[PDB]
């Protein structure tokens, strides 16, 4: 249909938190080829989350459980076999996004903040296939996520503001893919702490967008806190 | 949670 | 192997997947042999999910199309709105046909009965609500017609205290009040039923004070609002 | 809840 209508429909979904039909518009308005406008992007930004939110959070119940039984075989096969299928959902989620992401969105933006926008997104959604990944597998899923979360983060440095909100949403995301998908904490503490204090210093390059902001350095010391004891 | 929540941030 | 399936439909329910749950305890229910109240208690809860989310659905966008002041705009919600009631009648119908085949016919005990009748006159309801002009006065009698079987046999061999007939009680003054819009009757039938209770709490169990009483309070709520 | 939410009450 029209881009218009398409962007309608997803907008309905969205009220009626129907966030597959949502993902299910928002994904072929990316396809005709044409840059996202900001309220786009972020439509389309909104329905994935839910969408892949909803198969993590299924697969952290599922393979806590398939843990933490260890009477009866034939309960945790089955549980495995649960835990299969999910991620199976789930791969393709991720694997669906990464794809808009490499064909369209990544080469079609424009400015910086939408680059690196997309780029942390690519760093999240191979965060989260990682989490998921095989022995084998897995040493080059969390490479693929670091050299993207890495690239955003250069473009960041150069292009943005140390208090925008995207620039901080994406320390605070590479800080916590450092403690928690490469066990560096050393390196996650010092991404960290300097986001913040760059954000500190420069406190007059804020806003209407401040509120944001500083709850995000909230966040982000909030981490350090936890991390540091 | 409108703004916060599209920048998708880690748990 | 049933073990098998409600094994799944827990795991399912715990990981929130109600779509799988209800496919489970589709199954298991179709097997053929009378539900345990276990069962009995995961086919509800997975068809009150995926019954609920389309139903909450199809308010939002009911009540956008109705609120519209743009022709295109309006077509396009008109269009969901039917999409979604569609998926809205295949979930009913799964059901009432799991009621009309085995849940019913199997029910042993009456405090079974009358829950499996109520659930009919629950699930006809749903489709009353969204029902052209044309089917909706026979879909209403469906409804009307479970609910009052369901009266009769709880009337006949439960307690007034029994949640189950408290909440029968409950969700048939409602029906009156919103689908048939009689509210002296909605009125009548949940005074009697809040009355017949009060007049003999010596009848609660130490197990069930709590969820009675809880009801009767709702029972109230209605009435006063009803009231006003 | 529990035992009140498969009872299924009217909204």
């Amino acid at each position: 249909m029209d881009k218009n209508e398409l962007v309608q429909k997803a907008k309905l979904a969205e009220q009626a938190e129907r966030y597959d039909d949502m993902a299910a518009c928002m994904k072929s308005v990316t396809e005709q080829g044409a840059e996202l406008s900001n309220e786009e992007r972020n439509l389309l930004s909104v329905a994935y989350k839910n969408v892949v939110g909803a198969r993590r959070s299924s697969w952290r119940v599922v393979s806590s459980i398939e843990q933490k039984t260890e009477g009866a075989e034939k309960k945790q096969q089955m549980a495995r076999e649960y835990r299969e299928k999910i991620e199976t959902e789930l791969r393709d989620i991720c694997n669906d996004v990464l794809s808009l992401l490499e064909k369209f969105l990544i080469p079609n933006a424009s400015q910086a903040e939408s680059k690196v926008f997309y780029l942390k997104m690519k760093g999240d959604y191979y965060r989260y296939l990682a989490e998921v990944a095989a022995g084998d597998d897995k040493k080059g899923i969390v490479d693929q996520s670091q050299q993207a979360y890495q690239e955003a983060f250069e473009i960041s440095k150069k292009e943005m503001q140390p208090t925008h909100p995207i620039r901080l949403g994406l320390a605070l995301n590479f800080s916590v893919f450092y403690y928690e998908i490469l066990n560096s904490p050393e390196k996650a503490c010092s991404l960290a702490k300097t986001a913040f204090d760059e954000a500190i210093a420069e406190l007059d390059t804020l806003s209407e967008s401040y509120k944001d902001s500083t709850l995000i350095m909230q966040l982000l010391r909030d981490n350090l806190t936890l991390w540091t004891s | 949670q409108g703004x916060x929540d599209x920048l998708d941030l880690a748990x």
